[PDB]
């Protein structure tokens, strides 16, 4: 199928506390492949896949310090943030990155991403076109006019639809027994009477990856969105997600609902019923 | 390498 | 602005008394990312628990996935108590088999 490759950066001040931590993790689709932590005792790229343990040391001496060289650069754009919006130095902030591209199934790159959030907004990102910029308000603007003047945008470009689709390609066929393989969910529907009136029916999803699924409930074939409790898909520990969805029914009626489940692992998609 | 030089916001 | 977490605690197997499984309480959804997460065995802390590196979702809410071995019978209760800038009090979720 379709493939991602991303790292999730997170860099945060504590004043009083010593120098912002920086921490990057890298992702191709659900999985984690690497951390690097200046927290670390000793911080260095570390494998967290094992489909990236057979890189070579040079990958990993060359990732560590662009890594330690990134964690220097996302404190200086901590401080230059902390100045943009007139902020006091007695204060935690916290600048985050997402940057990586997609890949179809023939390894072409669908697109590209490099963008930024300070305290929890959206403040400038690489446009699809991975030459201009959009920024959020006046203080993402000054990020943009010296981005452009230094001409980032081409060099995260050359990036983007370089480097990155030449390794995720890379990683894809290293990693080919798990990152291309879907695994279906084991389903079932439990049913927990709430009083004399109603029950609830409880549809599960287990065992899956990748995370991304739709289970819905229906009753006589129309979607009951609205009535739907629905958790948010989480992770199991042993690579996989799992997630449900529950309805609360009258009683005598439980056949009239069907859950629904949609996901890359199955044959087909299933419709179950209670019982 | 694999990881993205990263520029000052 | 700040968001608080969402909780959920659960097992990474279906839970059978008497067998080894592990205990999982997932935060998500929050901001900003310091928190506090305990798992709790009959009200007590468990010393033995680990997490998984600090990571976010598309709308740069965190997540974060506490875990730790657990046998878990019927008269034992788990559960996990939670911590963040947006709680007044500590939140403790109890362990639910079906949920």
């Amino acid at each position: 199928g379709s493939h991602s490759m991303r790292y999730f950066d997170t860099a945060m001040s504590r004043p009083g506390r010593g120098e912002p931590r920086f921490i990057s993790v890298g992702y191709v689709d659900d999985t984690q492949f690497v951390r690097f932590d200046s927290d670390a005792a000793s911080p260095r790229e570390e494998p967290r896949a094992p489909w990236i343990e057979q890189e070579g040391p040079e990958y990993w001496d060359r990732n560590t310090q662009i890594f330690k060289t990134n964690t220097q650069t996302d404190r200086c754009s901590l401080r230059n943030l902390r100045g943009y919006y007139n902020q006091s130095e007695a204060g935690s902030h916290t600048l985050q990155s997402m940057y990586g591209c997609d890949v179809g199934p023939d390894g072409r790159l669908l697109r590209g991403h490099n963008q930024y959030a300070y305290d929890g907004k959206d403040y400038i990102a690489l446009n699809e076109d991975l030459r201009s910029w959009t920024a959020a308000d006046t203080a993402a603007q000054i990020t943009q006019r010296k981005w452009e003047a230094a001409r980032v945008a081409e060099q995260d470009r050359a990036y983007l639809e370089g480097t990155c689709v030449e390794w995720l390609r890379r990683y894809l066929e290293n990693g080919k027994d798990t990152l291309e393989r879907a695994d279906p969910p084991k389903t079932h529907v439990t049913h927990h009477p709430i009083s004399d009136h109603e029950a609830t029916l409880r549809c599960w999803a287990l065992g899956f990856y990748p995370a991304e699924i739709t289970l819905t409930w229906q009753r006589d074939g129309e979607d009951q969105t609205q009535d739907t409790e629905l958790v948010e898909t989480r992770p199991a520990g042993d690579r996989t997600f799992q997630k449900w969805a529950a309805v609360v029914v009258p009683s005598g009626e439980e056949q009239r609902y069907t859950c629904h489940v949609q996901h890359e692992g199955l044959p087909k998609p299933l419709t179950l019923r209670w019982e | 390498a694999a990881a993205k030089k990263k520029y000052c916001l | 602005i700040q968001r608080t977490p969402k909780i959920q605690v659960y097992s990474r197997h279906p839970a059978e008394n008497g067998k080894s499984n592990f205990l999982n309480c997932y935060v998500s959804g929050f901001h900003p990312s310091d928190i506090e997460v305990d798992l709790l065995k009959n009200g007590e802390r468990i010393e033995k628990v680990e997490h998984s590196d600090l990571s976010f979702s598309k709308d740069w809410s965190f997540y974060l996935l506490y875990y730790t071995e657990f046998t878990p019978t019927e008269k034992d209760e788990y559960a996990c108590r939670v911590n963040h800038v947006t709680l007044s009090q500590p939140k403790i979720v109890k362990w639910d088999r079906d949920m």
